[PDB]
């Protein structure tokens, strides 16, 4: 086919590697962020739910 | 932290009814169907607002 596909396939495959690692890097990066204060989607640990909290009044008053 | 507020013995006084549990108990039903908005009012103060500290009255 000639030099030029060679050439810019090459450029493309370049193009594509050069943002896998950078996605790589601020994954990297942002599972670090996340898990060292967790306020994403993502390393969040659970806690006691609130639906079985009971509301209603009680025997004693001082509840 | 903070200093708890409490009320002194002067409004804490008041005229005790100094009446066994027997004599309450033989008077309880018509008690408690004589003055019962009083009492619903304690209640109702005593269960929304927890604090004893501000039934008194």
């Amino acid at each position: 086919d000639g030099p030029e596909k060679n050439y810019e396939k090459t450029l493309a495959i370049l193009q594509i590697e050069s943002e896998k690692a950078e996605l790589r890097l601020k994954e990297q990066e942002v599972r670090r962020l996340m898990r060292a204060r967790g306020d994403g989607p993502w390393y969040q640990f659970p806690t006691p739910e609130k639906e079985f909290i009971d509301h209603s009044p009680k025997a004693t008053p001082d509840n | 932290p903070g200093i708890v507020e409490l009320p002194t013995l002067e409004e804490l006084k008041v005229e005790e009814v100094k009446v066994s549990s027997a004599v309450l108990k033989a008077a309880a039903h018509h008690y408690g169907a004589q003055c019962d908005k009083t009492n619903k009012e304690f209640m109702l103060c005593r269960w929304e607002e927890k604090d004893p500290r501000r039934c008194l009255k």
